[PDB]
RNA sequence: GGAAGCUGGAAGACGGAAUCGUUAUUAAGCGCCAGGUAGUCCUGGACACUGAAUCC
RNA sequence: UUUUUUUUUUUUUUU
RNA sequence: CGUAGCUGUAGAUGAAUGCUAAUUAUAGAGUAU
């Protein structure tokens, strides 16, 4: 009565930043219905960096030559800051995400000053959507003979064996 | 009092899920080896996820007079019970059965 | 019960006495072979893999100690422990 | 008594040559081609040259080069458990005897072409 | 072939093939 | 060349012998009356009859 | 999960007391596979060889 | 077989 | 086919086989020391 797969026990790619999933104080959703896909919440961000520049003589060697090198070595850092967290600099900024609707599971997030970023860029990205519809009558016949299929030979078949031939 | 008629079965949700898989299987047979195929010329090794569930290790031995999912052979397809009936009911006489012998 | 355990390992710690030798010849058997088998990290296999840079016979008896033959019997065990 | 083929001296794991007279199991034939690299990546005419290393007499003897002799021996005498009776292994120095001829390399014993054979 | 009666069979097998194992332990 | 050794000559400049060729015919041969399965690096799963 | 190389100083020479039963190709040893619809047991099923003694 | 061999035995079959 | 007969080694006071930086095979997936 084992586990059926082994890679649930391991951490996954990286979300840069760091959000606790369950939340405490988050509010109630609206909208995001009839779509019924990546719902629209918001929570509580914590960015955190690594700037290996303040540690030691000893452990700075080692860090970078697993860092800086032709392939990645353990991870390319290293363990629980048992004692590295004197250098780690983080600064909490309120953030937000997606999660699925069925599925219930984190996409990613977004920083704050990014997301006004967004805003100020409407009038550049909404023009950005007409040139997309230029190409989209150019690559509709294209992609529309992507089927490859065998050569019929029946041609609504003849009973050939001796006659019929002067039929024919 | 009255031994079941064992031409029919009676109802059971977890036998029909059985059955259920090997169609799945059989239409999606093809696209298993055309998975192996391009991992095999390639010459790297990956995991097949869509084959978890039309996979043809799914699929276990069944009781047809029955429901259980142990204790059934390939060649009589009944449990305990299901061949002892049938034995006792005079049909196997026709295809060479002789219960004199140990 | 529980003093054996500490008792035997001062047994450990004399093999790193015995230790700083190219390797120790003296042994209980005739054999020059099984001898050699004596020491830590060496087996049945690994005891064979030595004799044969020293192209001598398998049960062949240990010479005299000589100055020159411990050089060679010692270049040939890290060799051999390399794997 | 305990002699190695058994009854019939069988001798599943040896390859015959037509050209002179020396035979070797198996086993020998992974180092032998490896170790003649170079005459066969001439004789044809980075990613090709990928076994470079391997090539080394000294390497093979270390630890590193001892793993990678048995990884490419999958021991075809051994099987599975239910592989009993009629379902026997065989020899398998059919596709060994394909390999070792298409690749053209030279006998320890005389310089020359594909000539080896079952046997 | 957990014991040593069937583990062992597999050696002797491979001994009349053409194989030389080295029998010893187990 | 003379008369009868002709094409034998002729062979041996574009590298013919009197060993490697003769096997070529025999493959040949072989390969068109049987399958051309050679242990190909993808052929597995064709033999693999279907459940 | 099965097997293998290397390495090897895991805990055992205790007890002639006592409890489980065999109607002889019995008992005691050793070797092989058929099914369990990929692999996957020291149990169960099933065949063959050496094969002693006693007052039962 | 005095130019002959160079050797252990199984659980269906010469109908 | 196994203990063979026969015949070399040590007429074993020291033959217990589990532990594991590490590979072999089936499987879509059996991983980390």
């Amino acid at each position: 009565t084992r586990g059926f797969r082994w890679d649930l026990c391991q951490r996954g790619r990286r979300r840069w930043v760091h959000i606790n999933y369950p939340p405490r104080n988050r509010s109630t959703v609206q909208m995001l219905d009839e779509s019924h896909e990546k719902l629209v919440f918001v929570c509580n961000g914590y960015i955190d960096r690594l700037d290996p520049r303040l540690l030691p003589e000893r452990l700075r060697k080692r860090l970078e030559r697993n860092r800086k090198a032709a392939l990645t070595r353990f991870d390319g850092k290293l363990p629980w800051g048992q004692a590295v967290e004197s250098a780690i600099k983080r600064i909490h900024t309120p953030c937000l995400a997606f999660a699925q609707a069925h599925s219930h599971h984190l996409l990613e997030a977004f920083s704050m000053a990014e997301v006004l970023e967004i805003e100020k860029l409407i009038p550049e990205i909404r023009e950005a959507f007409k040139a997309s519809k230029a190409k989209l009558a150019e690559q509709e016949a294209q992609d529309k003979f992507t089927r490859h299929v065998s050569v019929d030979l029946v041609d609504l078949k003849e009973d050939p064996v001796s006659f019929p031939f002067t039929l024919k | 009092l009255n031994p079941p008629p064992i031409a029919f079965p009676s109802f059971n949700r977890r036998c029909q899920k059985d059955w259920l898989a090997r169609r799945a299987f059989a239409e999606n047979e093809v696209n298993g080896r055309i998975y192996k195929n391009v991992y095999q010329n390639l010459g790297f090794k990956g995991p097949i996820p869509i084959l978890n569930k039309v996979g043809q290790y799914r699929i276990r031995m069944r009781c047809i007079s029955g429901g259980y999912s142990r204790g059934i052979f390939r060649f009589t397809r009944m449990a305990r019970m299901g061949m002892l009936q049938l034995a006792r009911e005079g049909w196997l006489k026709k295809y060479g059965y002789r219960p004199g012998l140990f | 019960r529980q003093a054996k355990k500490q008792t035997k390992l001062a047994a450990k710690n004399a093999r790193k006495m015995k230790e700083s030798k190219g390797l120790l010849l003296e042994g209980k058997k005739t054999a020059l072979c099984m001898n050699l088998m004596q020491n830590t990290g060496i087996a049945w296999y690994r005891s064979l893999q030595v004799c044969k840079h020293l192209e001598m016979h398998r049960r062949a008896p240990v010479p005299r100690v000589t100055a020159g033959f411990r050089e060679k019997v010692t270049q040939a065990v890290a060799v051999v422990k390399l794997g | 008594a305990r002699r190695v083929g058994g009854i019939g001296r069988r001798c599943f794991l040896t390859l015959h040559c037509s050209a002179c007279s020396f035979f070797f199991q198996t086993s020998d034939a992974i180092k032998l081609i490896l170790t003649q690299q170079h005459h066969i990546l001439r004789k044809k005419g980075a990613s090709k040259f990928s076994l470079l290393p391997l090539a080394d007499a000294s390497l093979l003897l270390k630890r590193r080069g001892a793993l990678v002799l048995r990884s490419l021996h999958g021991d075809p005498l051994v099987g599975s458990r239910r592989q009993r009776g009629e379902f026997a292994p065989q020899a398998p120095t059919a596709e060994m005897a394909k390999m070792l001829n298409k690749s053209c390399v030279p006998c320890p014993r005389c310089k020359r072409e594909g000539r080896w054979e079952e046997g | 072939c957990m014991n040593k009666k069937n583990r062992l069979a597999l050696r002797k097998r491979r001994r009349r093939m053409g194989e030389r194992v080295s029998l010893r332990y187990r | 060349m003379r008369r009868l050794a002709s094409p034998s000559l002729r062979r041996l400049q574009e590298g013919q012998t009197p060993h490697s060729m003769r096997k070529s015919a025999v493959a040949d041969a072989r390969k068109k009356i049987f399958g051309y399965a050679c242990g190909m690096p993808g052929e597995e799963q064709w033999v693999r009859p279907l459940q």
